[PDB]
């Protein structure tokens, strides 16, 4: 049926099982998680193998079987005839030894246990970003990606809880997300807040001004829309074109490139880079463009610098 | 709960020829029966001490300082409380009732008997166990079974700070009293003592080595 109440009743329901004793089921599971952290760590001395990839056999012993084959550093392996080498290897490891495996196995199981019941955090997080440019899965699975990403660092031995520790990862990979896949092109980190900034004054203004006023951002609209009088044309179908070729581009940037850093550095480094890369690599400006001199003698330098490399006498 | 059985051992004086004496008989069970009366003889004095009990009652005589006199008392016998240094003069005036005692939480073994007369000295082992009890914080880790004793050096219960953990005494049978919820799962208890097993997680039926 329609999914907006299913992953709701499916949420609300292992965490209507396991909403976490905000003590004693919460810290019980930080701890296993963090004693199958080290138990694996002293594995990976005993053994000489990867920690990362005894984390991983045990998060598929646990599942029961997956295909999730993914490491840092190594993407493959053979999955399912290995893991039980790896498994029975584990079984020759003494009594001092296989504990550490006990320990591990309880661990990450238990944060599967952690997760799975502090996703209505994530569902009451995600709720006030509703209208932001995601639609409302995408949110909570950016969401439940923060969480999972809150999980590798949370320290239990600080005693404040994992509650308000994963509302800032949570918010975190929201924030992350927005950013990127809201609009067509891949915006800029700060014309988040910027365009979100104005449509916060925008609507304090016009609550009263009733004026439009004086002193990079818009939305696109679709190909197909029926114009005229609700009819059967669509809009690029009247589009008839500027040109093909497209020319004065990759001839003239490769002039203009080559040519630029020729006379770039037949002066000082210190003189022509103060600006190749303020107007040209990140941003802009002149209150900070300096390195550490007075706001008077970087104009001063600048422009008797771009003077010297207009033209030479 | 921790009990510390602490253990001592105290004497006392019987009928010589009513077989009162047997090596089947353990806390809560029969001593003597039947002697219409008891007076004779605890010979010493010292200064009077009585500890309680639920159903008992030392008596310690420290004339000076020294632990002169240690007589345990079963009940059924009638105690005063700072009697009988006249001449030493068998203040021990312990009524015999008909019926005698029987320590239900303080066990008694072992036995030993000098014959004379018309009494018996017996010396015997004393073991009642102290119930004190611990609570647990929430960032408390019971290390520790449903019920196993404890070494001076055996740490019970580990916390976050090392600041006054609990750590062991001397030694305790464990039990526990406040859950804070129940699991019942439905599984198959299997216990294990010597080696080392399969860890958790694992499909069995019934699989290999367990």
């Amino acid at each position: 049926k329609i999914s907006t109440s299913d992953p709701v009743r499916q949420y609300l329901h292992e965490i209507g099982q396991v909403p976490l004793l905000t003590l004693e089921e919460e810290v019980e599971l930080a701890r296993k998680v963090e004693e199958g952290m080290e138990a694996i760590k002293k594995l990976s001395e005993i053994t000489g193998l990867d920690p990362d990839l005894i984390r991983e056999v045990v998060r598929a012993k646990i599942l029961g079987s997956a295909r999730v084959r993914h490491i840092p550093g190594l993407k493959e392996t053979l999955d399912p005839k290995t893991v039980e080498e790896i498994d029975q290897k584990l079984k020759s490891l003494p009594k001092e030894h296989k504990r550490y495996l006990h320990i591990a196995r309880e661990g990450e199981a238990a944060r599967q246990h952690l997760i799975e019941a502090n996703l209505r955090l994530v569902v009451s997080i995600a709720k006030k970003y509703t209208g932001r440019g995601l639609s409302f899965l995408d949110l909570i699975q950016e969401g439940n990606q923060g969480l999972i990403r809150a999980v590798e660092k949370f320290e239990y031995k600080r005693r404040f809880k994992f509650s308000t520790y994963a509302t800032w990862w949570i918010r975190q990979a929201i924030n992350r997300a927005i950013a990127d896949q809201a609009r067509t092109i891949r915006i800029p980190v700060h014309m988040v807040e910027t365009i979100n900034k104005l449509s916060r004054t925008a609507r304090q203004l016009q609550q009263e001004l009733g004026r439009e006023p004086t002193y990079i951002a818009q939305e696109p609209v679709s190909l197909e829309t029926p114009i005229g009088d609700e009819k059967d044309s669509f809009y690029g179908d009247f589009i008839p074109d500027e040109h093909l070729p497209s020319p004065v581009d990759a001839a003239t940037q490769s002039l203009l490139s080559e040519e630029l850093e020729k006379a770039l550095s037949k002066l000082s480094e210190r003189e022509a880079m103060v600006l190749k890369l303020r107007k040209g690599l990140i941003d802009g400006e002149e209150v900070g463009a300096f390195f550490g001199v007075t706001r008077e003698r970087i104009r001063q330098i600048e422009n008797k610098a771009l003077r010297k490399l207009k033209y030479h006498e | 709960r921790v009990e510390y059985v602490k253990k001592e051992r105290a004497g006392l004086r019987l009928p010589l020829a009513a077989w009162v004496e047997k090596e089947a008989y353990k806390p809560g069970e029969i001593l003597a029966e039947l002697p219409e009366p008891y007076l004779f003889r605890a010979e010493e004095e010292g200064v009077v001490e009585l500890k309680e009990l639920e159903e008992g009652a030392f008596l310690v005589l420290r004339r000076e300082d020294e632990p002169v006199a240690t007589y345990f008392l079963p009940v059924g016998m009638t105690p005063l409380v700072v009697h009988g240094e006249i001449v030493e003069k068998g203040q021990p005036l312990a009524e015999a009732k008909g019926l005698l005692r029987m320590p239900r939480q303080v066990r008694a073994a072992q036995v030993e008997a000098e014959e004379e007369g018309e009494t018996v000295y017996l010396t015997l082992f004393l073991e009642w166990t102290e119930p004190k009890d611990y609570r647990v914080q929430p960032h408390m880790n019971v290390v520790v079974p449903e019920g196993a004793r404890v070494e001076a050096g055996d740490k019970i219960v580990a916390a976050i700070d090392p600041e006054e953990e609990v750590i062991a005494e001397a030694e305790g049978v464990v039990h526990l009293h406040e859950p804070a919820s129940i699991l019942v799962v439905k599984a198959r208890v299997y216990p294990f003592e010597d080696d080392v097993e399969v860890s958790t997680g694992d499909r069995v039926a019934p699989g290999d080595v367990l």
